[PDB]
Protein backbone atom coordinates (compact mmCIF):
# COMPACT_ATOMS: atom_id res chain seq x y z
CA UNK A 1 0.00 0.00 0.00
CA UNK A 2 0.80 3.62 -0.10
CA UNK A 3 3.03 5.66 2.63
CA UNK A 4 4.42 8.54 3.52
CA UNK A 5 8.45 8.49 4.71
CA UNK A 6 9.05 11.50 6.60
CA UNK A 7 12.56 12.51 7.42
CA UNK A 8 14.24 13.47 9.64
CA UNK A 9 12.42 12.00 12.42
CA UNK A 10 13.35 14.85 15.02
CA UNK A 11 15.98 17.17 14.29
CA UNK A 12 17.71 19.97 16.78
CA UNK A 13 18.81 23.03 15.85
CA UNK A 14 19.52 26.74 17.21
CA UNK A 15 17.32 29.86 17.08
CA UNK A 16 17.35 31.26 13.43
CA UNK A 17 18.46 28.17 12.01
CA UNK A 18 17.15 27.05 8.58
CA UNK A 19 15.27 23.87 9.09
CA UNK A 20 14.04 21.68 5.96
CA UNK A 21 11.85 18.76 6.85
CA UNK A 22 10.87 16.31 3.60
CA UNK A 23 8.38 13.97 2.84
CA UNK A 24 8.50 11.16 0.10
CA UNK A 25 5.60 9.25 -1.05
CA UNK A 26 6.32 5.73 -2.03
CA UNK A 27 4.07 6.43 -5.05
CA UNK A 28 2.88 8.91 -6.84
CA UNK A 29 -0.49 10.48 -5.30
CA UNK A 30 -1.25 14.17 -7.11
CA UNK A 31 1.21 17.01 -6.82
CA UNK A 32 -0.59 18.23 -3.36
CA UNK A 33 0.23 17.93 -0.25
CA UNK A 34 -0.20 19.25 3.16
CA UNK A 35 1.64 20.53 5.95
CA UNK A 36 0.37 20.20 9.73
CA UNK A 37 1.92 21.69 13.16
CA UNK A 38 0.83 19.75 16.51
CA UNK A 39 2.48 21.46 19.55
CA UNK A 40 2.86 19.67 22.90
CA UNK A 41 -0.79 18.50 24.17
CA UNK A 42 -2.63 20.87 21.68
CA UNK A 43 -4.70 19.44 18.82
CA UNK A 44 -2.51 19.83 15.26
CA UNK A 45 -3.22 22.49 13.02
CA UNK A 46 -2.82 23.54 9.69
CA UNK A 47 0.45 24.87 8.41
CA UNK A 48 0.30 24.45 4.37
CA UNK A 49 -2.22 22.96 1.85
CA UNK A 50 -1.31 22.47 -1.72
CA UNK A 51 2.16 22.14 -1.56
CA UNK A 52 2.89 26.10 -1.29
CA UNK A 53 -0.37 28.17 0.39
CA UNK A 54 -0.05 29.06 3.84
CA UNK A 55 -2.81 29.17 5.83
CA UNK A 56 -4.25 32.13 7.18
CA UNK A 57 -2.13 33.28 10.38
CA UNK A 58 0.77 31.40 9.68
CA UNK A 59 4.46 33.55 10.00
CA UNK A 60 5.91 33.67 6.39
CA UNK A 61 9.29 31.42 7.74
CA UNK A 62 7.11 28.36 6.78
CA UNK A 63 7.10 27.56 3.25
CA UNK A 64 6.19 24.93 1.01
CA UNK A 65 7.56 23.18 -2.15
CA UNK A 66 7.80 19.74 -4.02
CA UNK A 67 5.73 18.12 -6.80
CA UNK A 68 5.50 14.51 -8.07
CA UNK A 69 6.40 11.99 -4.94
CA UNK A 70 9.66 14.88 -3.14
CA UNK A 71 8.22 17.24 -0.72
CA UNK A 72 9.99 19.76 1.56
CA UNK A 73 8.86 22.30 4.81
CA UNK A 74 10.95 25.16 5.09
CA UNK A 75 11.09 27.47 8.49
CA UNK A 76 13.53 30.34 7.11
CA UNK A 77 14.65 31.27 10.78
CA UNK A 78 13.74 28.48 13.87
CA UNK A 79 11.45 30.81 16.10
CA UNK A 80 11.14 29.67 20.26
CA UNK A 81 7.41 29.23 19.74
CA UNK A 82 7.76 26.95 16.81
CA UNK A 83 8.85 23.71 19.33
CA UNK A 84 5.93 21.03 17.54
CA UNK A 85 6.10 17.73 15.42
CA UNK A 86 5.11 18.61 12.26
CA UNK A 87 2.98 15.79 9.69
CA UNK A 88 3.05 15.85 6.07
CA UNK A 89 -0.34 14.18 4.41
CA UNK A 90 -1.01 13.36 1.04
CA UNK A 91 -5.30 12.67 0.36
CA UNK A 92 -5.76 10.00 -2.71
CA UNK A 93 -9.84 10.01 -3.44
CA UNK A 94 -10.55 6.81 -5.97
CA UNK A 95 -8.99 4.65 -3.28
CA UNK A 96 -9.39 6.14 0.21
CA UNK A 97 -5.54 6.22 1.34
CA UNK A 98 -4.71 10.03 2.68
CA UNK A 99 -1.58 8.53 4.73
CA UNK A 100 0.42 10.66 7.32
CA UNK A 101 4.10 11.60 7.49
CA UNK A 102 5.65 9.34 10.24
CA UNK A 103 6.12 12.93 11.91
CA UNK A 104 9.36 15.26 12.91
CA UNK A 105 9.59 16.68 16.12
CA UNK A 106 11.84 20.06 16.50
CA UNK A 107 13.53 20.77 18.90
CA UNK A 108 15.84 23.82 19.68
CA UNK A 109 19.51 24.59 20.72
CA UNK A 110 20.32 26.99 23.30
CA UNK A 111 23.32 27.95 25.73
CA UNK A 112 23.22 25.72 28.88
CA UNK A 113 21.25 26.69 31.92
CA UNK A 114 21.52 24.52 34.73
CA UNK A 115 18.41 23.66 36.94
CA UNK A 116 17.01 24.84 39.81
CA UNK A 117 16.30 22.04 42.31
CA UNK A 118 13.81 21.68 44.94
CA UNK A 119 12.90 18.84 47.37
CA UNK A 120 9.18 18.59 48.53
CA UNK A 121 8.40 16.14 51.24
CA UNK A 122 5.55 14.06 51.69
CA UNK A 123 2.25 15.63 52.98
CA UNK A 124 1.25 14.44 56.36
CA UNK A 125 -2.38 14.16 54.47
CA UNK A 126 -0.27 11.69 52.58
CA UNK A 127 1.16 9.57 55.11
CA UNK A 128 -2.17 9.49 57.20
CA UNK A 129 -3.24 7.41 53.88
CA UNK A 130 0.12 5.25 54.41
CA UNK A 131 2.29 6.21 51.69
CA UNK A 132 4.91 8.45 51.00
CA UNK A 133 5.92 10.44 48.46
CA UNK A 134 8.89 12.43 48.15
CA UNK A 135 9.45 14.70 44.71
CA UNK A 136 12.76 16.18 43.39
CA UNK A 137 12.24 19.00 40.89
CA UNK A 138 14.85 20.19 38.41
CA UNK A 139 13.48 23.79 37.13
CA UNK A 140 13.96 25.39 33.82
CA UNK A 141 17.30 23.80 32.53
CA UNK A 142 18.58 22.79 28.90
CA UNK A 143 19.58 20.58 27.66
CA UNK A 144 17.37 17.04 28.49
CA UNK A 145 19.64 14.87 29.56
CA UNK A 146 20.24 15.19 33.41
CA UNK A 147 20.84 12.11 36.09
CA UNK A 148 18.89 12.63 39.35
CA UNK A 149 19.94 9.62 41.75
CA UNK A 150 17.99 9.37 45.33
CA UNK A 151 19.69 8.92 48.14
CA UNK A 152 18.28 8.01 51.65
CA UNK A 153 20.46 7.85 54.91
CA UNK A 154 22.93 7.90 51.80
CA UNK A 155 21.58 4.68 50.43
CA UNK A 156 21.29 5.01 46.36
CA UNK A 157 18.02 3.84 45.78
CA UNK A 158 16.63 2.21 42.37
CA UNK A 159 13.12 1.19 41.19
CA UNK A 160 11.28 2.82 43.64
CA UNK A 161 11.42 6.06 41.30
CA UNK A 162 9.93 7.75 38.42
CA UNK A 163 10.64 10.89 36.07
CA UNK A 164 8.29 12.94 34.48
CA UNK A 165 9.69 15.65 31.48
CA UNK A 166 8.07 18.86 30.41
CA UNK A 167 8.35 19.64 26.14
CA UNK A 168 10.56 22.06 25.84
CA UNK A 169 8.88 25.41 26.53
CA UNK A 170 8.00 27.96 23.66
CA UNK A 171 9.49 30.78 25.32
CA UNK A 172 12.95 29.94 26.45
CA UNK A 173 13.05 26.73 25.15
CA UNK A 174 14.49 24.95 28.31
CA UNK A 175 12.74 22.18 30.46
CA UNK A 176 11.42 21.23 34.11
CA UNK A 177 11.47 17.47 35.43
CA UNK A 178 10.00 15.92 38.38
CA UNK A 179 11.15 13.21 40.20
CA UNK A 180 9.36 11.18 42.55
CA UNK A 181 10.07 8.78 45.06
CA UNK A 182 7.39 6.29 46.50
CA UNK A 183 7.27 4.70 49.27
CA UNK A 184 5.66 3.10 52.41
CA UNK A 185 4.72 5.09 55.50
CA UNK A 186 6.85 2.58 57.22
CA UNK A 187 9.98 2.48 54.96
CA UNK A 188 9.44 6.04 55.25
CA UNK A 189 9.73 6.56 58.76
CA UNK A 190 12.56 4.15 59.12
CA UNK A 191 15.25 6.72 57.58
CA UNK A 192 15.95 9.99 58.56
CA UNK A 193 17.80 11.60 55.84
CA UNK A 194 16.55 12.15 52.24
CA UNK A 195 18.16 13.32 49.09
CA UNK A 196 18.31 13.30 45.53
CA UNK A 197 21.64 14.10 43.58
CA UNK A 198 21.11 15.83 40.06
CA UNK A 199 24.04 15.82 38.04
CA UNK A 200 24.15 18.14 34.97
CA UNK A 201 26.09 19.54 32.39
CA UNK A 202 25.26 22.98 33.26
CA UNK A 203 26.49 22.24 37.08
CA UNK A 204 30.22 22.31 37.61
CA UNK A 205 30.00 19.57 40.17
CA UNK A 206 26.62 17.18 41.26
CA UNK A 207 24.26 19.20 43.46
CA UNK A 208 22.16 17.52 46.04
CA UNK A 209 19.59 18.57 47.93
CA UNK A 210 18.34 17.08 51.45
CA UNK A 211 16.07 17.10 53.93
CA UNK A 212 15.69 15.57 57.33
CA UNK A 213 11.82 14.33 59.00
CA UNK A 214 10.35 16.46 61.29
CA UNK A 215 11.24 20.48 60.07
CA UNK B 1 -16.30 31.92 16.90
CA UNK B 2 -15.32 29.60 14.34
CA UNK B 3 -14.91 26.34 15.87
CA UNK B 4 -15.19 22.30 16.51
CA UNK B 5 -16.44 21.21 19.89
CA UNK B 6 -16.24 17.26 20.51
CA UNK B 7 -17.70 15.19 23.98
CA UNK B 8 -15.22 14.58 26.71
CA UNK B 9 -13.21 11.43 27.45
CA UNK B 10 -14.68 8.01 28.21
CA UNK B 11 -13.59 5.05 29.41
CA UNK B 12 -14.98 1.75 28.29
CA UNK B 13 -14.45 -2.22 28.58
CA UNK B 14 -13.46 -4.32 26.18
CA UNK B 15 -16.34 -5.11 23.73
CA UNK B 16 -18.27 -2.27 24.80
CA UNK B 17 -19.16 0.36 22.33
CA UNK B 18 -18.52 4.41 22.67
CA UNK B 19 -20.16 7.45 20.99
CA UNK B 20 -18.42 10.73 21.16
CA UNK B 21 -19.89 13.98 18.87
CA UNK B 22 -18.58 16.88 17.41
CA UNK B 23 -20.45 19.71 16.93
CA UNK B 24 -19.83 22.57 14.81
CA UNK B 25 -19.85 26.39 16.36
CA UNK B 26 -19.08 29.87 14.54
CA UNK B 27 -20.18 28.23 10.69
CA UNK B 28 -22.70 26.19 8.80
CA UNK B 29 -22.26 22.53 10.26
CA UNK B 30 -23.49 21.55 6.44
CA UNK B 31 -21.83 23.88 4.33
CA UNK B 32 -18.51 21.62 4.86
CA UNK B 33 -17.66 18.13 5.49
CA UNK B 34 -16.39 16.86 8.35
CA UNK B 35 -13.32 14.46 8.73
CA UNK B 36 -12.20 12.38 11.85
CA UNK B 37 -8.17 11.36 12.64
CA UNK B 38 -7.03 8.84 15.32
CA UNK B 39 -3.65 9.28 17.43
CA UNK B 40 -2.57 6.43 19.54
CA UNK B 41 -0.62 7.68 22.87
CA UNK B 42 2.68 8.58 21.89
CA UNK B 43 2.15 7.89 17.82
CA UNK B 44 1.50 9.89 15.09
CA UNK B 45 -1.76 10.87 13.05
CA UNK B 46 -3.60 8.03 11.70
CA UNK B 47 -6.76 9.57 8.81
CA UNK B 48 -9.67 7.36 9.56
CA UNK B 49 -12.53 8.53 7.49
CA UNK B 50 -14.91 11.69 6.07
CA UNK B 51 -18.65 11.97 5.91
CA UNK B 52 -20.46 14.23 3.73
CA UNK B 53 -22.49 16.44 6.44
CA UNK B 54 -25.20 16.53 3.57
CA UNK B 55 -26.15 12.78 2.68
CA UNK B 56 -24.40 11.22 5.24
CA UNK B 57 -22.24 8.51 3.62
CA UNK B 58 -18.93 8.12 4.73
CA UNK B 59 -15.87 7.46 3.47
CA UNK B 60 -12.85 5.48 4.81
CA UNK B 61 -10.17 3.91 4.92
CA UNK B 62 -9.67 -0.06 4.82
CA UNK B 63 -9.51 -0.67 8.78
CA UNK B 64 -12.22 1.80 9.80
CA UNK B 65 -15.26 0.71 8.04
CA UNK B 66 -18.14 -1.91 9.76
CA UNK B 67 -16.44 -1.32 13.37
CA UNK B 68 -16.66 2.25 13.05
CA UNK B 69 -19.91 4.06 12.27
CA UNK B 70 -19.85 7.71 11.27
CA UNK B 71 -23.24 9.04 11.65
CA UNK B 72 -25.61 12.67 10.99
CA UNK B 73 -28.04 13.23 14.01
CA UNK B 74 -31.64 14.67 13.47
CA UNK B 75 -29.29 17.82 14.97
CA UNK B 76 -28.37 19.79 11.71
CA UNK B 77 -25.15 21.11 14.14
CA UNK B 78 -23.06 17.42 14.76
CA UNK B 79 -21.78 14.18 13.39
CA UNK B 80 -20.78 11.66 15.20
CA UNK B 81 -18.26 8.22 15.40
CA UNK B 82 -19.29 5.03 17.06
CA UNK B 83 -16.62 2.10 17.96
CA UNK B 84 -17.96 -1.02 18.46
CA UNK B 85 -16.22 -4.38 19.59
CA UNK B 86 -13.77 -1.51 21.38
CA UNK B 87 -10.59 -3.11 21.76
CA UNK B 88 -6.83 -2.12 23.47
CA UNK B 89 -5.87 -0.79 19.98
CA UNK B 90 -8.63 1.74 19.74
CA UNK B 91 -7.49 3.79 22.97
CA UNK B 92 -6.46 7.11 21.40
CA UNK B 93 -7.19 10.71 20.59
CA UNK B 94 -10.19 10.97 18.40
CA UNK B 95 -9.99 14.14 16.39
CA UNK B 96 -12.93 16.13 14.83
CA UNK B 97 -11.82 18.31 11.69
CA UNK B 98 -13.50 20.15 9.02
CA UNK B 99 -12.64 18.72 5.32
CA UNK B 100 -11.46 21.61 2.55
CA UNK B 101 -11.07 20.96 -1.37
CA UNK B 102 -8.51 23.09 -2.64
CA UNK B 103 -9.11 20.54 -5.75
CA UNK B 104 -8.50 16.86 -6.68
CA UNK B 105 -6.69 15.20 -4.06
CA UNK B 106 -5.96 18.51 -2.73
CA UNK B 107 -7.56 17.93 0.37
CA UNK B 108 -6.85 19.73 3.92
CA UNK B 109 -8.07 20.08 7.29
CA UNK B 110 -8.08 24.02 8.23
CA UNK B 111 -10.16 23.78 11.87
CA UNK B 112 -9.60 21.07 13.91
CA UNK B 113 -11.61 20.15 17.30
CA UNK B 114 -10.09 19.63 20.59
CA UNK B 115 -9.91 15.81 20.84
CA UNK B 116 -11.93 13.37 22.78
CA UNK B 117 -9.90 10.74 24.36
CA UNK B 118 -10.93 6.92 24.65
CA UNK B 119 -9.37 4.69 26.91
CA UNK B 120 -10.47 0.96 26.64
CA UNK B 121 -10.40 -0.86 30.13
CA UNK B 122 -12.34 -3.40 32.47
CA UNK B 123 -11.24 -1.19 35.62
CA UNK B 124 -13.40 1.32 36.82
CA UNK B 125 -12.83 5.18 36.95
CA UNK B 126 -10.90 6.52 39.97
CA UNK B 127 -10.59 9.81 41.11
CA UNK B 128 -6.90 11.23 42.02
CA UNK B 129 -5.50 12.36 45.63
CA UNK B 130 -4.49 15.70 45.62
CA UNK B 131 -1.34 16.44 48.15
CA UNK B 132 0.42 19.63 48.41
CA UNK B 133 4.07 20.41 47.25
CA UNK B 134 4.60 22.55 50.09
CA UNK B 135 7.32 25.97 49.34
CA UNK B 136 9.81 25.25 52.22
CA UNK B 137 12.90 26.52 50.03
CA UNK B 138 14.83 35.34 45.17
CA UNK B 139 11.67 32.64 44.22
CA UNK B 140 9.89 29.70 45.84
CA UNK B 141 8.98 26.43 44.32
CA UNK B 142 5.12 24.73 45.06
CA UNK B 143 2.89 22.77 43.61
CA UNK B 144 -0.04 19.56 43.91
CA UNK B 145 0.33 16.19 43.50
CA UNK B 146 -2.55 14.14 41.87
CA UNK B 147 -2.00 10.59 42.30
CA UNK B 148 -3.58 7.40 41.59
CA UNK B 149 -6.25 8.08 39.29
CA UNK B 150 -7.96 6.50 36.29
CA UNK B 151 -8.29 7.29 32.90
CA UNK B 152 -6.95 10.13 31.74
CA UNK B 153 -6.91 13.08 31.30
CA UNK B 154 -6.43 15.43 34.50
CA UNK B 155 -6.35 19.26 33.92
CA UNK B 156 -4.60 21.59 36.71
CA UNK B 157 -5.15 24.95 37.22
CA UNK B 158 -3.58 27.39 39.35
CA UNK B 159 -6.38 30.52 41.06
CA UNK B 160 -9.04 29.27 38.40
CA UNK B 161 -6.61 30.27 35.74
CA UNK B 162 -5.63 33.91 36.67
CA UNK B 163 -2.25 32.45 37.58
CA UNK B 164 -0.40 30.89 34.08
CA UNK B 165 3.13 32.27 34.50
CA UNK B 166 5.60 30.13 36.03
CA UNK B 167 3.23 27.35 35.90
CA UNK B 168 4.62 23.68 34.81
CA UNK B 169 1.97 20.58 34.70
CA UNK B 170 3.73 17.54 33.74
CA UNK B 171 3.38 15.07 31.89
CA UNK B 172 0.78 11.79 33.61
CA UNK B 173 3.01 8.89 34.80
CA UNK B 174 1.79 5.33 34.32
CA UNK B 175 2.51 3.80 38.15
CA UNK B 176 2.84 0.28 38.65
CA UNK B 177 -0.62 0.18 39.66
CA UNK B 178 -2.15 0.70 36.62
CA UNK B 179 -2.60 4.13 37.99
CA UNK B 180 -1.51 7.63 36.70
CA UNK B 181 -0.04 10.33 38.58
CA UNK B 182 1.00 13.75 37.74
CA UNK B 183 2.34 16.55 39.97
CA UNK B 184 1.76 20.56 38.86
CA UNK B 185 4.04 23.42 40.08
CA UNK B 186 4.19 26.96 40.17
CA UNK B 187 7.06 29.39 41.10
CA UNK B 188 6.13 32.57 43.16
CA UNK B 189 7.88 35.45 44.66
CA UNK B 190 9.33 34.02 48.16
CA UNK B 191 7.87 37.37 50.00
CA UNK B 192 4.72 36.82 48.79
CA UNK B 193 4.40 32.88 50.58
CA UNK B 194 3.14 34.69 53.42
CA UNK B 195 0.62 37.02 52.00
CA UNK B 196 -1.12 35.25 48.87
CA UNK B 197 -2.96 32.48 48.66
CA UNK B 198 -1.67 29.58 46.31
CA UNK B 199 -4.90 26.66 44.94
CA UNK B 200 -4.79 24.29 42.75
CA UNK B 201 -7.86 23.12 40.75
CA UNK B 202 -7.64 19.82 40.16
CA UNK B 203 -10.29 18.46 37.74
CA UNK B 204 -11.00 15.02 36.71
CA UNK B 205 -14.03 14.66 34.61
CA UNK B 206 -14.07 10.32 34.03
CA UNK B 207 -14.80 10.23 37.77
CA UNK B 208 -16.60 13.42 38.36
CA UNK B 209 -14.22 14.74 40.88
CA UNK B 210 -13.42 18.76 41.44
CA UNK B 211 -10.67 19.37 44.00
CA UNK B 212 -8.97 22.64 44.86
CA UNK B 213 -5.94 22.48 47.14
CA UNK B 214 -4.58 25.03 48.99
CA UNK B 215 -0.85 25.21 49.27
CA UNK B 216 1.16 26.99 51.75
CA UNK B 217 3.70 26.67 54.26
CA UNK B 218 4.07 23.63 56.74
CA UNK C 1 -20.26 26.99 -0.29
CA UNK C 2 -21.28 23.69 -2.93
CA UNK C 3 -17.52 22.25 -2.09
CA UNK C 4 -18.74 19.04 -0.82
CA UNK C 5 -20.59 17.69 -3.70
CA UNK C 6 -17.00 17.86 -5.99
CA UNK C 7 -15.57 15.51 -2.89
CA UNK C 8 -17.64 12.69 -4.42
CA UNK C 9 -17.39 13.83 -7.91
CA UNK C 10 -13.57 13.46 -7.49
CA UNK C 11 -13.70 9.33 -6.47
CA UNK C 12 -15.15 8.74 -10.03
CA UNK C 13 -12.14 10.38 -11.98
CA UNK C 14 -11.44 6.72 -13.36
C1 LIG D 1 -21.71 24.66 20.37
C2 LIG D 1 -22.95 24.64 19.52
O1 LIG D 1 -23.11 25.39 18.58
N1 LIG D 1 -23.86 23.74 19.88
C3 LIG D 1 -25.19 23.73 19.32
C4 LIG D 1 -26.21 23.52 20.43
O2 LIG D 1 -26.10 24.57 21.39
C5 LIG D 1 -27.59 23.52 19.81
O3 LIG D 1 -28.58 23.29 20.82
C6 LIG D 1 -27.67 22.42 18.77
C7 LIG D 1 -29.05 22.40 18.13
O4 LIG D 1 -29.29 23.65 17.49
O5 LIG D 1 -26.68 22.65 17.77
C8 LIG D 1 -25.35 22.63 18.29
Amino acid sequence: DIQMTQSPSSVSASVGDRVTITCRASQGISNWLAWYQQKPGKAPSLLIYGTSTLHRGVPSRFSGSGSGTDFTLTISSLHPEDVATYYCQQTNSFPPKWPFGQGTKVEIKRTVAAPSVFIFPPSDEQLKSGTASVVCLLNNFYPREAKVQWKVDNALQSGNSQESVTEQDSKDSTYSLSSTLTLSKADYEKHKVYACEVTHQGLSSPVTKSFNRGE
Amino acid sequence: QVQLVQSGSELKKPGASVKVSCEASGYTFTDYAITWVRQAPGQGLEWMAWINTNTGNPTSAQGFTGRFVFSLGTSVNTTYLQIRSLRAEDTAVYYCARLRRGGYNNYYMDVWGTGSMVTVSSASTKGPSVFPLAPSSGTAALGCLVKDYFPEPVTVSWNSGALTSGVHTFPAVLQSSGLYSLSSVVTVPSSSLGTQTYICNVNHKPSNTKVDKKVEPK
Amino acid sequence: KNEQELLELDKWAS
